């Protein structure tokens, strides 16, 4: 499958601290069952968002349901299944830092995994339980999809 | 016995380069095999490459006293 | 002064600020038309950060294809406010700055005089130092 | 220096002839380059 | 809601703090605190103990009105087995009512009984 | 190997065996015996069980309060011959000497007396 | 406090060091007295070393001028091998002291065995060599890079690679280069 | 019978066997075994090396060089406390106490001591299973000494012991005064602050004794002090200080009253 990590998230705040850019909007969303919250960066001129909206979010590590691991250049001519035909907004990046509650002695409980799509960033911050399909400099699809609920 | 520096010297590899292109475009015999190439700079800059440049250069220390090294046997930079 | 003398000078240094802002967004075609002038380019087209609802690439992304080698350096953009290092957003910038490079993939940051130009560190300082000069006179001749 | 609740270890002179009369001459070359570091670093610029 | 009793748990279930967690008010209303009330003896100490705070936050007249199953949530937390709740419930049972703190402290309670005696002791001391 | 102890009024070895001689009960005469003999902290009857709870023997305890002592009056007679007026450091020493040799031969001991 | 907390590698805490290293590795760590010896001695080094660099430096102003990017080749290494700091490595401590130790005899500034010839290649060297040890350290090494084995050889290699290049080319002409390197600034002060 | 007088000669072999308390029993299957204790005195006699002779010894010693007994004394209990800690173990502990059938008097000669209550008590974190533990807790508790037992800030989350220590912090800085003002509020205020149940009961507390104006404006001024330092550390407490005024007798002014001092503007 190739599933890291899936949720369902609402829009809790839309750029608080001023619109930096025009196309590009900050997102900080909250989850409702793993209760780990996200800041993205979406391009809003694209994909509109609203306060209080909820979408589903799932980060994979392919778009191919068998998991081939695609090589990673721009091939648009392929007629495989795909997981982008059920998602909206779909963003490829690479994750570049992962932090955590570590201690000299102890585990870690909660981690913070930040992913790069090309500039537009991404941390989801949550409880160490689900954050552990991300190793650093590897490449992630988000797969965004707005829900009508 | 000798004490200087192992590596070549930049100034050291500009002369040699420069004598053995000259060389080679007054009909010197060539101790590299061609591929095709007719540049002399080119066919020096592969002699080198190889190690094959027949030349030694003497260093002078200040005291008076030199010493020789091979080319072959001095670090080649690049 | 063990610095560069030569660096990214002019109409060329705005634009490659203008070009590596967070919101700089490039289809497919004209993709292709810069991807023409890369010398050193490898014929490989990188996926796009964006796939749906339009296959979108991105300035950042564009660049980091000129980068040479795997180098990697860490700046700040001349704009970088103070107090942002110290409170939470470390590292994600809200600003973009924070200047980040990664085996030669530009990550994050917009890139300026005080990172392209001709000071001690800067990116090709970092790409003469690790890479020859070949290379870095391609890195120059891409950029520009 | 000579003076009383005067420190005898920091006190300079900015002047290169009385520090060499008075001190030497390895004193005379470090203030000397103290000088020419504070001349040209004066502008923020840089030489090694 | 759909098993609203890990909802609730998993929300507000910072045990690490005390406090009030944000946004408390805007994640209760007539319908949550309806399903709340049949599902009260499920749920840990920290939990319950957070929502009967946060409903001291509830704005007044959402608190006015769905104010009976407030005192039904503060009626099930007065029987609970931890003495925190036990005191939180005898405070928060004269919130619907009136909106001031229940100043009737002293039944049920001897700690608090002692804690005032001492207190009006210095009190009067040090006047 | 007591050689020494019995200038200081200490039961040894052939008191334990005289003892053990004309003992009735093992339990009696070992257990009051070796107890009157040992440490007399008054906190150390607590000590005891929880020491062999793992069968670590309380030898092991006996032998590391020994060694953290030895440390400890190894770093006091340096101090004696570092502080302290000369004549009362002096006279010190020469009392410690004159009630501590007679344990100079045992190597268990042999430091105090050694650097006194 | 901070200087010893962050340099000394304690070897008695067992959860830190199986947080760090390999089960294979903290035994030996923590068995071995050869091991703690060499560890203490390489911190006391570390020590003696800071109060040169405190004499040699008042007023404490850390930006130095140095041949070789020690941290920059250090995340290079991270980068190429895919160290992933987030697992106990493989790299034994000795191996750390011990690279370090014979990577300071390469780096030959004055060739030669003669007591003077040694004093001056010490001299010559000192700094760099103190701030080799200052950062390629056990302790950092265990808990801040967590290079392997592989990653540190390659290290070890381009460190000695590096800085035989930047050794003054004779034949050069310092004189001319030191006239116009002083001229030219002289011209762009008002 | 061969074989127990090797187990104990053995068990003697070992140097410092002397002082075992156990050696009783094993030397007493000796005597069972109907052996020549020849070879028990004469190993005996090779193992003792004056351990307790070296402690009366080094005790005289230290006395005599002028440094005061505390000091050694506390270094040889935290060496025992270090000792104990680590070689405890729950299940012979619980055995002992299950066959003597009573009370041990040792208990009770280490309960009356601070260091020792220290090692219970981080005994009992580090073995809260240990029923025996638990029994010392209780004794401890018995003998009135519950005051060591974890308190202040660290244990405030239980009925009596926050009651008992807002209680006490409270009479403290009422024995403070001006001059305190500044240094002992702030160390309530984080301590009464650390929970909204805590700080419930405090401000419940505060607005029952301010009905009372014989010396309570004292208590008031400690309610409001604790209100800005709760506001300064991010609770949004001011709901809660209407909640204590008669303010909340009118709800749309309460509510009104709410809304500017979680927004903290003049509207």
């Amino acid at each position: 499958a190739g599933i890291l990590f899936e949720d369902i998230f609402d829009v809790k705040d839309i750029d608080p601290e001023g619109k930096k850019f025009d196309r590009v909007s900050r997102l900080h969303c909250e989850s409702e069952s793993f209760k780990m919250d996200l800041i993205l960066d979406v391009n809003i001129q694209i994909y509109p968002v609203d306060l209080g909206d909820k979408f589903r979010l799932v980060i994979a590590s392919t778009l191919y349901e068998d998991g081939t691991l695609d090589d990673g250049e721009y091939n648009p001519t392929d007629d495989r299944p795909s997981r982008a035909d059920q998602f909206e907004y779909v963003m490829y990046g690479k994750v570049y830092r992962i932090e955590g509650d570590e201690t000299s002695t102890e585990a870690a409980t909660r981690l913070s995994a930040y992913v790069s799509y090309g500039g537009l960033l991404m941390r989801l911050q949550g409880d160490a339980n689900n954050l552990h399909g991300f190793e650093v400099d590897s490449r992630v699809y988000l797969l965004m999809k707005k829900l009508a609920f | 016995k000798r004490i200087t520096t192992p590596y070549m010297t930049k100034y050291e590899r500009a002369r040699v380069l420069g004598t053995r292109a000259l060389q080679i475009a007054m009909c010197a015999p060539v101790m590299v095999e061609l591929e095709g190439e007719t540049d002399p700079l080119l066919i020096a800059m592969k002699e080198l490459k190889a190690r094959k440049i027949p030349i030694i250069i003497r260093r002078y220390l200040p005291d008076g006293s030199y010493e020789d090294w091979g080319v072959d046997e001095l670090i080649i930079s690049d | 002064s063990n610095r560069p003398v030569m660096g990214i000078v002019q109409d060329t240094l705005t634009a490659v600020r203008k070009f590596t802002k967070r919101d700089v967004f490039l289809e497919r075609g004209e993709v292709m038309n810069l991807l023409m002038f890369l010398s050193t380019w490898d014929g490989k087209v990188p996926q796009p950060a964006i796939l749906k609802p339009r296959p979108l690439w991105t300035g950042k992304q564009i660049f980091s294809l000129i980068i040479p080698g795997h180098i990697n350096c860490i700046r700040t953009h001349s704009t970088h406010p103070d107090d942002e290092d110290s409170g939470p957003y470390k590292h994600i910038s809200p600003g973009d700055t924070k200047v980040v490079v990664e085996n030669g993939e530009l990550i994050m940051g917009i890139l300026c005089k005080k990172s392209l130009g001709t000071s001690a560190g800067s990116l090709v300082h970092i790409s003469y130092l690790e890479m020859g000069h070949d290379i870095t006179r391609l890195f120059y001749s891409n950029i520009q | 220096l000579s003076e009383k609740d005067v420190d005898p270890v920091r006190t300079t002179s900015n002047d290169i002839v009385e520090i060499f009369t008075v001190l030497g001459i390895e004193a005379v070359r470090k203030a000397l380059e103290r000088e020419l570091y504070h001349v040209i670093s004066f502008d923020g610029s840089y030489v090694n | 809601e759909s098993d609203t009793g890990l909802w609730l748990h998993n929300k507000l279930g910072a045990t690490d703090e005390l406090w009030a967690p944000p946004s408390i008010a805007s994640l209760l209303t007539a319908a949550v605190i309806d399903n709340i009330r049949l599902c009260f003896h499920g749920l840990s100490s920290a939990v319950k103990l957070k929502l009967l705070l946060g409903t001291l936050h509830l704005p007044r007249r959402t608190v006015d009105e769905m104010k009976g199953a407030l005192m039904e949530i503060i009626q099930l937390a007065s029987l609970d087995s931890d003495p925190w709740v036990l005191m939180v419930a005898d405070i928060l049972k004269s919130f619907p009512d009136t909106g001031s703190l229940n100043l009737e402290l002293e039944e049920q309670n001897p700690n608090v009984q002692d804690i005032l005696g001492e207190l009006r002791e210095k009190v009067g001391e040090c006047e | 190997m007591f050689a020494g102890l019995q200038d200081l009024g200490v039961a040894n070895g052939e008191d334990l065996k005289e003892t053990l001689t004309n003992c009735t009960e093992p339990l009696k005469a070992i257990e009051q015996f070796q107890t009157e003999n040992g440490v007399l902290l008054p906190s150390l009857q607590s000590a005891l069980p929880f020491l062999d709870l793992h069968g670590t023997p309380r030898l092991e305890f006996h032998q590391s309060v020994f060694d953290e002592l030895r440390d400890k009056l190894l770093e006091r007679v340096s101090a004696i011959a570092s502080e302290g007026k000369a004549e009362e450091r002096y006279k010190k020493l020469e009392d410690l000497l004159e009630k501590s040799f007679s344990l100079v031969k045992m190597p268990s001991l042999q430091p105090v007396v050694m650097c006194v | 406090k901070a200087f010893e907390k962050k340099f000394r590698f304690d070897y008695t805490n067992e959860r830190a060091l199986r947080r760090t290293l390999q089960e294979d590795l903290v035994k030996d760590v923590l068995s071995n007295a050869h091991i703690q010896n060499e560890l203490e001695r390489e911190f006391e080094r570390m020590r003696e070393d800071r109060e040169v660099l405190r004499v040699i430096f008042p007023t404490g102003d850390s930006k130095v001028v140095l041949p070789c990017n020690l941290l920059r080749m250090i995340w290079n290494a991270q980068k190429i091998f895919h160290i992933n700091p987030r697992l106990p490595s493989d790299l034994h401590p000795i191996k750390v002291v011990e690279g370090v130790k014979e990577l300071s005899k390469k780096l030959v500034i004055v060739n030669g065995d003669d007591p003077l010839s040694r004093q001056a290649q010490e001299n010559a060297t000192l700094l760099f060599n103190i701030h080799l040890r200052s950062t390629l350290c056990s302790r950092r090494m265990a808990e801040e890079f967590r290079l392997s084995g592989e990653a540190f050889d390659w290290l070890l290699g381009e460190i000695e690679s590096k800085f035989n290049q930047a050794i003054a080319h004779p034949g050069e002409m310092v004189g001319a280069l030191a006239a116009q390197s002083l001229g030219e600034p002289a011209t762009q002060m008002t | 019978d061969a074989e127990v007088q090797q187990e104990c000669l053995h068990k003697f072999s070992t140097r410092d066997y002397i002082m075992e308390p156990s050696i009783f029993n094993t030397l007493k299957r000796y005597f069972q075994a109907g052996g020549s204790p020849e070879n028990v005195i004469q190993l005996l006699s090779e193992n003792y090396t004056a351990v307790a002779q070296t402690v009366n010894l080094l005790a005289e010693w230290l006395i005599q060089t002028g440094v005061e007994p505390v000091q050694v004394q506390e270094t040889v209990e935290n060496h025992l406390k270090s000792l104990l800690i680590k070689h405890f173990d729950p299940r012979k502990a619980d055995s002992i106490f299950t066959e003597e059938g009573e009370t041990p008097a040792w208990l009770e000669q280490m309960i009356a001591h601070t260091t020792w209550r220290d090692l219970f008590y981080k005994l009992a974190e580090a073995h809260p299973d240990c029923l025996m533990l638990n029994f010392t807790v209780k004794l401890i508790s018995d003998a009135g000494y519950q005051g060591e037992i974890t308190s202040v800030s660290t244990a405030c989350q239980q009925l009596e012991v926050f009651s008992r220590v807002l209680r006490t912090s409270l009479a403290t800085i009422l024995d403070g005064g001006e001059e305190n003002l500044e240094k002992n509020l702030p160390e309530f205020a984080k301590m009464v602050c650390h929970g909204e149940h805590t700080y419930l009961f405090a401000q419940a507390m505060m607005s029952v004794l301010a009905q009372e104006e014989q010396g309570g404006s004292a208590v008031r001024r400690i309610a409001q002090e604790v209100q800005r330092f709760a506001q300064e550390k991010g609770h949004d407490a001011s709901q809660i200080t209407l909640a204590l005024g008669t303010a909340a007798s009118y709800p749309r002014a309460c509510q009104a009253l709410g809304a500017m001092l979680s927004k903290g503007a003049l509207n």
